[PDB]
């Protein structure tokens, strides 16, 4: 077991 | 069997000049993870997590 | 430098220190998708 | 043109059943050796 | 009997799988009930399923989503039939447990969270002979046999007879020692099968022999057999003909099966899935009661049935089933169409289902079997492709969990006429033809020509051969498809897009209708659930903001309206009036409105006047430049309400409160987050959390944010056409009309030919027509049956009319009909080319790694990634924690950065 | 609270254990450095 | 990248000796990557 | 020329309340609860 175990936002043109 | 002996003798070859012990496989004592590794946010009201 | 040849980046001799690899690996694999 | 000659070597190998002992056993005042679970319940 | 007429009803499936559910399923589970026969010295008794009674729930759904307790119904048996050895018998009436009821929408409330369950497909049982293509020897004929629970038993056939079984882990599974121990003799073993010369010349019952209900008819109907229905286990006679036609298709006389069509599919419904769940209740139960028979006899005392049975197993049942099952999901509220999308979708994936990656890409593709059953053009866009689509608008289950759709006979019988519901395999082998019979070529009208299907293959036959005929023009769409006025215009990439758009609407203040629409709104919002419908007869007595009051025959009806409600993705929900006090009305009409709907039809947007042009390159993408009286008139204003000095002595927030981004109401004290800021309406303290403790974890908490439409919102039409917006410009400086009324949005121009969407234009011209003669548009699909070029001239006509009326010779222009000249605003130049003017109808939506780390490294930026990968983790921490999990398995790790100087080694942790 | 991150135990055991991927696994170390099929020593262990 | 299970075995029982002369090497590391402004000399 | 469909089918009065009880129409739709309470599947509380 132990083996296999900023704002994001839309754009616009300006 | 030749590719067998083969891959015996390169695995040989390498524990004479390598420092490293070949009884090392066993496991004789076995190590913790930290708990901050281990999941584990907080206790309250005898919650474990 | 002189194996590699031309970056089309700026066009002159590659400059030391630039990861080839990464960019040939980007260009090949960026017009797989179309 | 001498390079700058910076060397770093990142070795791995198996851990010894006395190496083990180097990580988890720490000292205490009163002396007595520590870095044993013997419950298991935890909390 | 329903819907041969008339469009059906969007909640008849649920409603038909709730009802048979609860008439039938409930007593199928009870018969199969075990019998549990101990306590000798004690009175008990045992389950009969005589009584069954369900009684009503206590609790009103209003009530129980105000108070997050589910809406349910109780169960009362009298389960009793005699004692052990007492010899007297003790009935009494046990309460099992509680049963969810399900709305006439179909939504169950668990939890005071509104819920649906979303139908499956999945393949039927029965054999398919599958021919595996073979790279030596002729092509191996494989043939499945699949069971009611998912059973799988192959059989091989090679160059030789080499009749073997895939069943075992080896090869060849000895076929005929198989069948020799199920108990045939060998000499009618080799009688009983035909062509008995290749037979002799060659030399589990918990699952696969349980065949279902349909498997016996599909293993019935794919072979020979007259088993009758009775029977549901394999017989050996059905391996013996199995075999037979495998033997038989090996020398040509057979054919094959495709899994992909819908006869050998099945569609499950909610029936099914509460069946079982109350059969695992029901186990449950009998453990639960043999437990506790085994305490009591342990105990030393007469145990009462009463005490005997729990409540517990059916109730945690059902909450752990409509809490974690994949196919239970939260109903979507945004707007009235979500609300009746989202119980006609199917799902491929699932329990017992085929995965994402695991399926084929066959499975994805339309098949010609998908046709007035599957929607081609509704599909989920990502990973789940092709997976999840939704159910027609005339479809229907047909006793056998297949969906059916109907059709009309035009052949010269004794009636001539009746709407059949054909099954997807017996469709299959009729002329299915949807043409019209406008032609005449000097002949008797019965030898011309018109495209039918046949064979699941397009063919034109004359109109003597042609069976049955589809005359419906939604037939073949479902609910977003069919909303979509002048598809036949689009392409169905365009047509996929705007259903998937139409979704993410918003309801706004003030709801108006479209001008030009399909005909389909009216059942939308009749069938949508945010219109109050009058469940009697009789006059409006009293009309209120609050409740109306309708008399009939001297009793009061009370009809409660929701007035600013909070919805499941914050939208508010409110009823207005529509009916004065004083008037009569009748069971099914409109006595108040809803959000997003007025007159009894869905109204998602307004009506913009819209010009099609390039503008300062602020639409050189797909971007629109609308107009600031869209921000002053109220148009686009929409209210949103999101739940969670002015601290009052309690500390909670008092309402007519005007929160701000970082004001506290009650870390200790909870604070709203950037970007929320509005009126507290209501708060509610939960000092009873329902959830079986009395939990004031937190006060639910409401706030009201009228958001004004701004730069960056996302307006979209019901062609496809999206856009950003991108600015906003006075009255003044926007492009002006020959009549002196300036233009509200902008769009581009140059993605009409890049996205392939005609119809827009229609609906502009259309809706400019009907605005200046104040009428309204209603169009069914595929108008181009009645006469070509029939769209070209309803809306032509419509233009010249609203010229003509009233004195606008700029509307319809002979030289370029559909275009216009326009001005500038700046400048008040015309333009040198016309432009496409119209009033189309605008919606407003809601919506508003490794890779990097190689562009790093192929522009050369070192320091910018190591300050990057810092920030994100934060000797590194990565180092450590990497260093620290690989010790935990006995691995040993170290930097030992060596110096060039004085050649030592420095160990570094 | 990092040297709570940091620090580790250790238990010790009464009777040796083997590494998982040291003998399971189709490449079988011990096995090749012993000279004896996985046979017995599986039976061993 | 790929297996992680056999790739780590065998380099801890041969006790390889890893100079980082590559990109992803330091990136899981977590220093300069000898790439661009990095690459010294 | 005029079309030959007529255009009066698709025209409808903009301030016009829909009329469920239409011949377009199906029937209302009743409440599950009274439904089923009617034909005998779910008894009342009383005459439990
Ligand atoms: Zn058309």
């Amino acid at each position: 077991n132990g083996i296999r175990g900023s704002g994001r936002s839309v754009i616009v043109v300006g | 069997r030749k590719d067998f002996l083969v891959r015996r003798v390169e695995l040989a070859k390498h524990f004479i000049r390598t420092n490293i012990e070949p009884e090392w496989m066993v496991l004789c004592l076995l190590p913790v993870l930290p708990p901050e590794l281990r999941p584990i946010i907080q206790i309250d009201g005898g919650k474990l997590m | 430098r002189l194996c590699y040849g031309r970056s089309p980046t700026h066009g002159d001799l590659v400059e030391l220190g630039e990861a080839v690899g990464i960019i040939a690996g980007q260009s090949i694999g960026e017009p797989g998708t179309q | 043109m001498i390079d700058r000659y910076k060397h770093q070597q990142l070795r791995i190998g198996s851990v010894s059943p006395q190496q083990i002992s180097a990580w988890a056993t720490k000292i205490l005042p009163n002396g007595e050796i520590v870095g044993e679970v013997t419950k298991p319940y935890t909390f | 009997n329903e819907g041969i007429s008339t469009i059906p009803g969007f909640n008849q499936i649920q409603f038909e799988g709730f009802c048979r559910f609860i008439d039938q399923g409930l007593t199928e589970e009870l018969y199969k009930f075990p019998k549990i026969e101990d306590t000798d010295q004690e009175i008990e008794f045992q389950l009969f399923v005589e009584t069954y009674q369900l009684v009503e729930p206590l609790i009103k759904e209003r009530d129980a989503v105000y108070e997050s307790l589910t809406y349910s119904s109780e169960l009362y048996v009298s389960a009793g039939l005699i004692w052990k050895n007492s010899r007297d018998m003790q009935e009494q009436t046990i309460f099992i447990g509680n049963i969810p009821l399900m709305n006439s929408l179909g939504t169950s409330i668990v939890n005071g969270i509104y819920r649906i369950v979303i139908n499956q497909i999945l393949q039927s049982p029965g054999i398919y002979y599958r021919s595996e293509l073979d790279h030596n020897g002729i092509s191996v004929y494989t043939g499945t046999i699949i069971s009611d629970w998912g059973g799988r038993s192959e059989l091989e056939i090679d160059r030789k007879a080499r009749i073997w079984a895939r069943v075992s882990r080896k090869q060849k599974i000895s076929i005929l020692v198989l069948s020799s121990a199920m108990g045939l003799n060998l000499r009618e073993i080799l009688e009983n099968v035909c062509y008995p010369e290749i037979f002799l010349s060659f030399l589990f019952f918990q699952q696969r022999c349980e065949l279902g209900r349909i498997g016996r008819r599909n293993m019935n109907r794919r072979l020979n057999l007259d088993i009758p229905q009775n029977n549901t286990f394999l017989l050996p006679r059905d391996i013996l003909a199995a075999a037979d036609h495998l033997i038989g298709l090996k020398f040509g006389m057979g054919a094959l099966d495709d899994m992909n069509h819908l006869k050998n599919k099945r569609i499950r419904s909610v029936a099914d899935l509460l069946q079982d769940q109350f059969g695992l209740a029901l186990v449950r139960l009998e453990n639960v009661v043999r437990g506790t028979i085994c305490g009591a006899i342990r105990h030393k005392l007469i145990p009462t049935p009463q005490n005997l049975v729990t409540s517990t197993p059916l109730t945690t049942t059902y909450e752990s089933f409509f809490g974690l099952h994949p196919l239970s999901q939260v109903l979507d509220r945004t707007n009235p169409l979500t609300q009746i999308v989202h119980g006609r979708k199917l799902s491929y994936l699932g329990p017992g289902g085929l995965t994402g990656r695991t399926a084929s890409f066959r499975i994805r593709d339309i098949h010609p079997s998908h046709y007035g059953r599957i929607c081609p053009i509704d599909t989920s866009e990502g990973i789940n492709v092709g997976l999840i689509g939704s159910l027609a608008i005339h479809a229907r289950i047909g006793h056998w969990g297949s969906l059916e759709s109907p059709f009309y006979e035009i052949s010269e019988r004794s009636t001539g006429v009746r709407m059949l519901y054909l099954s997807p395999g017996r469709d299959e082998y009729y002329m299915v033809a949807a043409g019209n019979s406008l032609a005449l070529n000097q002949d008797i009208q019965e030898e011309q020509v018109v495209p039918a299907r046949y064979r699941q293959e397009f063919l034109t036959i004359a109109w003597e051969q042609v069976h049955l005929r589809s005359i419906f023009p939604f037939q073949y769409f479902s609910i977003g498809a069919s909303l979509i006025p002048f598809i036949e215009h689009n392409d169905a990439n365009r047509a996929l897009m705007s259903s998937n758009m139409q979704r993410q609407a918003v309801p706004l203040s003030r709801s108006e209708k479209c001008i030009v629409g399909t005909g389909l709104e009216r059942q939308a919002a009749l069938d949508s659930g945010a219109l109050a419908i009058a469940e009697r007869e009789g006059r409006v007595v009293y009309t209120n903001t609050d409740k109306i009051l309708l008399a009939g025959n001297g009793d009061i009806l009370s009809i409660p309206l929701v007035i600013y409600q909070r919805s499941n993705k914050n939208t508010c929900m409110h009823q207005k009036l529509q009916v004065p006090r004083g008037k009569c009305i009748k069971k099914g009409q409109i006595l108040a409105d809803g959000a997003a709907t007025v007159g009894g039809e869905l109204a998602l947007g307004k009506n913009v006047l819209v010009a099609y042009m390039p503008w300062e390159g602020y639409n050189s993408e797909d971007a629109v430049l609308i107009s600031e009286r869209l921000v002053y008139e109220d148009i686009y204003t929409s209210f949103h309400i999101r739940k969670y000095r002015n601290l009052d002595k309690n500390g909670i927030v008092m309402l007519g409160s005007w929160v701000e981004t970082g004001d506290i109401l009650v870390e200790t004290c909870l604070k709203l987050p950037i970007g929320g800021r509005g009126r507290v309406i209501d708060v509610r303290w939960i000092q009873k959390r329902g959830g079986s403790s009395y939990n004031p974890e937190t006060i639910r908490v409401y706030i009201l944010q009228k958001r004004e439409i701004k730069v960056g919102d996302k307006v979209a039409g019901r062609h496809g056409n999206k856009g950003i917006i991108s600015k906003i410009l006075p009255r003044q400086d926007m492009p002006y009309l020959q009549d002196g009324r300036s233009v509200d949005m902008v769009f581009n121009p140059l993605g009409v030919p890049s996205r392939m969407n005609v119809g827009q234009i229609f609906e502009c011209s259309l809706g400019l027509a009907g605005s200046l003669l104040d009428r309204h548009y209603r169009i069914a699909p595929f108008d181009e049956r009645y006469e070509q070029e029939a769209s070209r001239k309803l809306v032509f006509s419509e233009l010249y009319e609203a010229s003509k009326q009233t004195a606008n010779p700029w509307v319809f222009e002979p030289e370029y009909p559909g275009k216009s000249r326009i001005f500038d605003g700046r400048t008040g130049n015309p333009f040198e080319q016309p432009v496409i003017i119209g009033k189309p109808y605008i919606l407003k939506l809601i919506h508003q790694g490794e890779m990097e780390v190689w562009a790093l490294e192929g522009f050369g930026v070192a320091h910018i990634l190591q300050e990057m990968l810092t920030y994100k983790s934060d000797a590194p921490e990565s180092f450590r924690l990497l260093v620290r999990e690989l010790r935990s398995l006995a691995l040993e790790l170290n930097h030992f950065l060596v110096s060039e100087k004085n050649f030592q080694i420095n160990r570094k942790e | 609270s990092r040297i709570r991150r940091y620090q580790m135990g250790y238990i010790k055991l009464a009777c040796p254990v083997t590494h998982v991927w040291y003998l399971k696994r189709l490449p079988s170390y011990i096995a090749n450095l012993l000279d004896k099929p996985l046979k017995e020593l599986e039976g061993l262990v | 990248f790929q297996e992680t299970a056999r790739v780590l075995a065998k380099a801890a029982l041969r006790g390889r000796i890893d100079w980082l002369k590559g990109l992803k090497e330091n990136v899981v590391l977590g220093g300069v990557i000898p790439v661009g402004t990095g690459f010294k000399g | 020329g005029d079309p030959v469909y007529p255009t009066i089918n698709y025209i409808q009065d903009p301030d016009e309340v829909i009329d469920y009880r239409g011949p377009d129409f199906h029937e209302p739709t009743p409440n599950m609860l009274a439904y089923l309470k009617e034909h005998g599947k779910i008894i009342s509380r009383e005459e439990l």
